[PDB]
């Protein structure tokens, strides 16, 4: 749900679209996710191994 | 982009340029 | 809306694609 469930009712938002949120949360603009999504996913699965 | 939809994107300008 | 008020809302393409 995001950052949803913290405000109210938890709405369901699929995973990428969420990063996508948070990637303009941060000044990125979200086709920038979408364009490296298997290489952020490989980075963040990295990153926890 | 993965999930990508076709659809149209409406556009204000080509109509009215038309007149 | 409480409060509108009557105005012209200018448009920049009118005048252009006129010409
Ligand atoms: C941006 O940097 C990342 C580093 O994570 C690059 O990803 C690596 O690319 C090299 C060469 O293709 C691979 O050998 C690595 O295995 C990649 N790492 C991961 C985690 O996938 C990425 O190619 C770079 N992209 C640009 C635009 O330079
Ligand atoms: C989201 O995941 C579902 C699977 O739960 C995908 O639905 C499948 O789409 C493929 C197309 O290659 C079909 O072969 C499968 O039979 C579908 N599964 C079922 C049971 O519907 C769906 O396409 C995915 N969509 C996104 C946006 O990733
Ligand atoms: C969106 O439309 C394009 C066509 O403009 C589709 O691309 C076609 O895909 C079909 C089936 O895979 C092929 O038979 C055509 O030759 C393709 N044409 C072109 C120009 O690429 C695309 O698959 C459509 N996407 C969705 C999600 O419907
Ligand atoms: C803001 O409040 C004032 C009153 O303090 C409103 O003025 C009145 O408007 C009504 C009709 O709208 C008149 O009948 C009264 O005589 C007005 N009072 C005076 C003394 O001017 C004003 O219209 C309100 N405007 C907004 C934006 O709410
Ligand atoms: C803004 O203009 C409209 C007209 O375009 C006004 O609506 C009129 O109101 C007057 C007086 O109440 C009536 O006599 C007319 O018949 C109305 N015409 C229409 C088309 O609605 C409206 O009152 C104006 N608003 C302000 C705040 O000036």
């Amino acid at each position: 749900s995001g950052w949803t469930f913290g405000a109210g009712a938890a709405l369901q938002i699929p995973f990428a679209m969420q990063m996508a949120y948070r990637f303009n949360g941060i000044g990125v603009t979200q086709n920038v996710l979408y364009e490296n999504q298997k290489l952020i996913a490989n980075q963040f699965n990295s990153a926890i191994g | 982009v993965i999930g990508i939809v076709n659809n149209t994107v409406y556009d204000p300008l080509q109509p009215e340029l038309d007149s």
